């Protein structure tokens, strides 16, 4: 399945993902796409905080769902 | 009743599907679990501002007379400025008496961020701060970005 990530910019990322990947698998996807360190991306989905460890299927994250990405500073 | 939060229960569900289609860059917002009526939000510091690189959660809680009635939305994170106090109540116009069914929760969520980037001494939930404002802007984006730093990050 498909889910998208929005950026600060404005710019949306796509990425390819099942319902078992976690946080941290997610985070790897965006560094290779966009070059941003996990330790740095703090991703929100709908108002709510995701935290590694836990999946998508947790967070009930669906197919063309949008997260939002924020950098630690 | 029935047909009251009905309307409501539609109006929110076409708010949320509205959020899916087309994501806001300002904020994101959705239900905390099975209750439509109860959503928690973020908002991204704004860029130009002293609350920049920080991320602002908030709970949103709509009436069951919506859109005709406001929804109540507050803060949890805490944030130093002059029309947000200790509990994260808000002074907006458009949550009370300027409120009109023709906005949603993310033009409200759009309204508080400008009210982050230029806030209004005038009207001042905790005057302390909105005196400092006043007299030394300076000092304030400083504790500003420090409570960001602090809270918010």
């Amino acid at each position: 399945m498909q889910i998208f990530v929005k950026t600060l910019t404005g710019k949306t990322i796509t990425l390819e993902v099942e319902p078992s990947d976690t946080i941290e698998n997610v985070k790897a996807k965006i560094q290779d796409k966009e070059g941003i360190p996990p330790d740095q991306q703090r991703l929100i989905f709908a108002g709510k905080q995701l935290e590694d460890g836990r999946t998508l299927s947790d967070y009930n994250i669906q197919k063309e769902s949008t997260l939002h990405l924020v950098l630690r500073l | 009743g029935s047909h009251m939060l009905e309307m409501a229960l539609k109006r929110i569900q076409k708010e949320l599907s509205d959020l899916q289609r087309d994501p806001p860059a300002h904020c994101s917002a959705g239900p905390v679990g099975d209750d439509l009526f109860h959503w928690q939000a973020t908002i991204m510091g704004p860029p130009d501002s002293a609350y920049q690189g920080g991320v602002f959660f908030l709970t949103v809680h709509f009436p069951t007379d919506y859109p005709f009635k406001p929804p109540k939305i507050a803060f949890t994170t805490k944030i130093y400025h002059p029309n947000i106090n200790s509990n994260g109540s808000i002074c907006l116009d458009i949550l009370r008496s300027q409120w009109s069914p023709a906005l949603t929760v993310s033009k409200v969520l759009l309204s508080i961020c400008s009210l982050l980037c230029d806030p209004n001494p005038d009207d001042p939930l905790v005057p302390d701060i909105a005196q400092i404002y006043k007299s030394d802007k300076e000092k304030y984006n400083r504790h500003a970005r420090e409570w960001t730093q602090k809270y918010a990050m």
